[PDB]
């Protein structure tokens, strides 16, 4: 029948897989070389109980002017996806200070949810590495589950854009959400 | 080259001082969709500045622009972006091209991509009792429907790309049909087109899709286009979609109105007491014409001749 | 002036002065109804609030006009854009 139409906003730090994200759910292909600073004016369809979702997906960005705009995009919104980097944790102490209620604030009543972009990075050696150099740990799931209780959140899943992995059932979440 | 300069090459339509954007935009890395060429507090770009300022019907940068925009990787990002200010939110360059009544443009857009289900939200799309002007269903289709533009209809419901269904809902719900009733005032050419138009759409959606009745689709307060018409004061469009009657085999049940038999001048004839009476479990159009339609029409409504009979019929029964 | 048009009761003055725009760059002072953007019927603009300020440093229009003016145009000279929607931001 029709396919109705959700609109999907994507928040979160500078440099935590959200337009790589939106990409990898979009297009299919993680991107190589020029990833876009926001990923905009894009549609994307789902299913997940035969019911057609058209999920309009809106990024947003928080350098030069993106900061300014950024407001204007929540108006309207269905769902909430807040992101932060599994690699640095300091995304995931700084959304309970700024993003959760920014977000809040202008939109009401709407789903949210927390998702671990960079999940891959967990395991990874050179990240690690890094993390102990500035006396960091890679964030846990019961740390992510920790922060969805401060919030109240949706829900907490993880994505990995360049491994693909988590990029389809935190998208069918969000439309479920978004159904609601 | 820069924004002042861009939409005044634009507004003028001078290609010929056109060609260096390309080169420009490849070597600074910059798109026609950067803020830097984007109207600030009102978000438009320069496909709807060229989509208003038209000479002849025609304007020749738009071409360019779109060419210009496809090697730069900004098609639809391009066409399809949206008015962020207060009172036009959501308008992309599909509504602008419809509102003009550019088939030609309309063609063009739909053909590269745009996005033919784009929904306006603005204050200037909201009816008028919410604080608006035009409430058109917010759907690039639902536009051309309520402007009597029934070629556009047909184009946009018959693409080769990519068709805009007609069941399509807006925010508040509303379906092409519901937004033919919002826009049908009492006036004979109102009365003349939009029946007309509704019927088209109506007929159209039966054939595409047989085993769907575009009428029995509610909004989000729960009423169909009858039930709509009778609440908001439309007698015209009431009339006629309780007196339907259809010719066409195919689409032969859409009928509401069923001659049973002539003899001469006298003719007697079934109508469809659908949503008319039914009975409690579901919403009845009398109960809203009696309750909820405070419009002076109420008093001419209920004087329809299934309805006027229908209640009088009542009263000889348990009345 | 613009007090003296408000004390009486001369509104096509006072409408003028109040949303009074000068085109030329070389005076750009004197302007009061500045505009910012405007798409179709929407003019949006930023009237100035001199002598029309909230705070009672010095003479308030406002004032003048709800208890000084006697005159029949008072009612006409509330209606204008910025004293209208002030009032209602109030
Ligand atoms: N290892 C890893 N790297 C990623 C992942 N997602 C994104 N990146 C890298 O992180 C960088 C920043 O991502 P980006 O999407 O540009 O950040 P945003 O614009 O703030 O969303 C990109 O250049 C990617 O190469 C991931 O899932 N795993
Ligand atoms: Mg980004």
């Amino acid at each position: 029948m029709a396919a109705i139409r959700k609109k999907l906003v994507i928040v979160g730090d500078g440099a935590c897989g959200k337009t790589c994200l939106l990409i990898v759910f979009s297009k299919d292909q993680f991107p190589e070389v020029y990833v876009p600073t926001v990923f905009e004016n894009y549609v994307a369809d789902i299913e997940v109980d035969g019911k057609q979702v058209e999920l309009a997906l809106w990024d947003t960005a928080g350098q030069e002017d993106y900061d300014r705009l950024r407001p204007l995009s929540y108006p309207d919104t269905d769902v909430i996806l807040m992101c932060f980097s599994i690699d640095s944790p300091d995304s995931l102490e700084n959304i309970p200070e700024k993003w959760t209620p920014e977000v809040k604030h202008f939109c009401p009543n709407v789903p949210i949810i927390l998702v671990g972009n960079k999940k891959d990075l967990r395991n990874d050696e050179h990240t690690r590495r890094e993390l102990a150099k500035m006396k960091q740990e890679p964030v846990k799931p019961e740390e992510g589950r920790d922060m969805a209780n401060r919030i109240g959140a949706f829900g907490y899943m993880e994505c990995s854009a360049k491994t693909k992995d988590g990029v389809r059932e935190v998208f069918e979440m969000a439309t479920r959400a978004a159904l609601q | 080259f820069n924004r002042p300069i861009l939409f005044d090459i634009v507004s003028r339509g001078s290609t010929a001082d056109l060609d260096g954007l390309l080169p420009f935009l490849l070597t600074h890395k910059k798109r026609l969709t950067d803020e830097e060429f984007r109207e600030p507090s009102t978000g438009k770009t320069c496909l709807p500045k060229a989509l208003l300022n038209l000479s002849n019907g025609r304007n020749d940068t738009i071409p360019v622009l779109l060419d210009i925009a496809e090697r730069t990787g900004n098609m639809r990002e391009f066409i399809n972006s949206p008015f962020r200010d207060i009172y036009y939110r959501g308008q992309t360059a599909l509504h602008i091209a419809i509102e003009r009544r550019c088939k030609h443009y309309v063609e063009l857009l739909v053909a590269q991509g745009a996005d033919v289900h784009a929904q306006a939200r603005g204050r200037f799309f909201q009816p008028k009792d919410e604080g608006g002007y035009f409430y058109f269903g917010e759907l690039p289709l639902s536009l051309a429907a309520c402007t009597n533009q029934p070629h556009i209809v047909n184009y946009l419901t018959e693409n080769p790309h990519k068709k805009a269904d007609m069941r399509r809902q807006d925010s508040r719900g509303n379906t092409v049909l519901h937004a033919l009733v919002a826009i049908a005032d009492n006036t004979r050419e109102n009365t003349k087109f939009v029946t007309k138009m509704y019927d088209l759409l109506l007929l159209k959606c039966a054939r595409l899709f047989p085993d769907s009745n575009l009428e029995a689709v509610l909004n989000n307060d729960g009423l169909s286009p009858l039930m709509m018409a009778a609440k908001t004061g439309k007698i015209g469009i009431f009339q006629h979609i309780i007196r339907r009657e259809v010719t066409d085999e195919d689409t032969r049940h859409l009928s509401r109105k069923f001659k049973d038999w002539a003899y001469g001048p006298v003719y007697s004839s079934l109508y469809d007491l659908s949503s008319l009476d039914t009975c409690g479990e579901e919403a009845s159009v009398l109960e809203i014409l009696v309750y909820n339609s405070k419009i002076e029409n109420r008093h001419e409504m209920l004087a329809v001749e299934p309805i006027n009979e229908l209640l009088r019929d009542k009263w000889r029964k348990f009345g």
